[PDB]
């Protein structure tokens, strides 16, 4: 992950 | 007395109080020796009169007054921790055989409040003596304890061995006002997500003072509820695979070595390491893109690239100079050292984006502080002073210390510029962390969590430890806020999407507001 959007 | 534990403002967090215990003599032997009866003569009406205070079932009081022919009887936990105005009320009834004996109890005014830091002191039934079992209370037991004046020792913090007696008071750096914001926001996150582990810490960007800290699942120091399930303090004793928060240091390293150029394009997508497709969070990548972007997005490939350009041996030393794999020499018991995962290429690569490598949350505060203090990492500390309030003598006084300067002033400004972008970029994958009126910056921190005992990683829908290492106001901050959540059991999807944004935002907004930091627009 890191973002997700 | 056992000494008091205060905050930075002098507000009491823990103190001794005198409470009382109900005792009833039920045996006629007591009154055999003189006129005025000293045993309960009318069980029936005595029980009714006492059904005024406390756990008042008159028949349940009569059951207890009626038991065997024991001399004296107690009333379980209800028959203890009775206040002084309860005592006065009963004393006016002048009942035969009824008495209240004074007993000292440790009182935490806030109840559940920094439970895992403050700690908890247990009472020895026989002697009435309080002894710290966790947190502050344990570390500073000997100094707190007015009785133990033989050879006073600070638990593990080797030194300071200063050898009708009143105890020593412990002053923390915590601000009760900020602690409120933390406890409230964490309560919120538990309700929403029901994580297995959760913390938030507020640190003064310019000193290394811990202004607030709490964790879930914590305990209630007052009651002894949930004490001993999770013994470990998140901040100081528990290790995490930090995830993308850890990229910040991987970047700094590069920037300094002159390997990172924000405008230079790099190949994103996949990276075949030791027969595994270690890829970006999107699994597909964004093709050839500028490094500045990769970092804004949180590219796992970027960090791996950069590691190759800098060099294995040099990057290991970089992470060491950022204080990782070593204790921060903070004032807490058995502070965990963690460890830099560097046994093979896999561990090394996975490390640059925060896997294999384990850290204390504190190691991370220490690191991050560098960026806002001209490359100097600040030693994080929470103990302001230990001093006997009679003599005023300071047995310890905490101060801001520099645990190392791993990086330059130039490097730090360039790192800050990227942290600003991560949040406030046109293509930011972290807009959820933005606040109205205030300029925010920081790093998203999505990680996979290890299987508690043996095996690989935890699997499931979203088995991630999400975090954010934020600071504000941007460039010249007042505070660093670090929140982390491990394995949301409910709304795991929203968790991966938003992360800890739902907790960071309120804590930071409230804190900046309380510290009277200027606004812009609503």
């Amino acid at each position: 992950g890191g973002g997700g959007g | 007395m056992r000494g008091k534990i205060y905050d930075r403002n002098g507000k009491v967090l823990a103190e001794d109080v005198e409470r009382y215990k109900l005792v009833a003599v039920i045996d006629k032997k007591a009154s055999a020796n003189s006129k005025k009866p000293r045993h309960v003569v009318d069980k029936k009406e005595t029980a009714k009169k006492l059904s005024t205070v406390i756990n008042m079932k008159p028949e349940e009081i009569e059951k207890r007054l009626s038991q065997k022919k024991a001399f004296q009887i107690e009333f379980g936990r209800k028959g203890t921790n009775l206040t002084y105005q309860d005592k006065l009320k009963i004393e006016k009834m002048n009942l035969p055989g009824i008495s209240l004996l004074p007993e000292t109890e440790r009182f935490y005014p806030n109840g559940n409040f920094a439970s895992h830091l403050i700690g908890r002191a247990q009472k020895n039934p026989d002697t009435g003596e309080l002894k710290g079992a966790l947190g502050v209370e344990k570390i500073f037991d000997s100094y707190l304890s007015g009785s133990k004046g033989s050879l006073r020792y600070i638990h593990d913090i080797w030194g300071y061995i200063a050898p009708p007696k009143r105890g020593d008071d412990v002053h923390l750096t915590i601000d009760s006002n900020i602690q409120v914001f933390v406890e409230e926001a964490l309560d919120g996150m538990v309700e929403r997500y029901q994580p297995k582990d959760l913390f938030a810490v507020v640190m003064d960007a310019k000193t290394g003072e811990i202004l607030a800290y709490s964790q879930r699942p914590t305990f209630n120091p007052e009651t002894g509820k949930d004490f001993g399930k999770k013994w470990a303090n998140d901040l100081y004793q528990n290790t995490y695979e930090p995830g993308s928060t850890f990229k910040s240091y991987g970047l700094a390293a590069a920037i300094q070595e002159g390997a990172f150029d924000p405008d230079k394009k790099y190949k994103s997508g996949h990276r075949d390491i030791m027969g595994s497709r270690i890829s970006d969070w999107n699994r597909v990548g964004w093709g050839e893109i500028p490094m500045s972007l990769g970092f804004t997005y949180s590219s796992n490939t970027l960090m791996m690239h950069l590691q190759d350009l800098v060099g294995a041996d040099k990057m290991k030393s970089w992470y060491e100079r950022f204080g990782f794999g070593k204790s921060t020499k903070g004032m807490f018991d058995g502070e965990a050292p963690g460890q830099i995962g560097w046994s093979n290429e896999l561990q090394q690569k996975t490390s640059s984006f925060g896997q294999s490598t384990t850290v204390t949350p504190v190691q991370m505060l220490q690191a991050q502080s560098a960026f806002f203090n001209d490359g100097n990492m600040l030693k994080p500390w929470f103990v302001n002073s230990v001093e006997n309030p009679v003599s005023k003598r300071q047995f310890y006084k905490g101060q801001k210390q520099i645990a190392g300067k791993p990086i330059t002033k130039d490097t730090a400004e360039k790192v800050e510029k990227q942290l600003d972008l991560v949040v406030n970029s046109k293509k930011s994958h972290a807009a959820n962390y933005r606040i109205d009126g205030y300029e925010v910056e920081g790093k998203t921190g999505t990680a996979q969590v290890a299987a508690p005992n043996g095996g690989g990683y935890v699997k499931g829908p979203n088995p991630y430890f999400v975090s954010f290492m934020g600071d504000a106001p941007k460039k010249n901050p007042k505070v660093i806020v670090y929140a982390g959540m491990s394995l949301a059991q409910k709304n795991d999807q929203e968790a991966y999407e938003l992360g800890v944004s739902k907790a960071f935002k309120p804590i930071m907004e409230n804190t900046l507001k309380y510290l009277n930091v200027g606004k812009s627009k609503d």
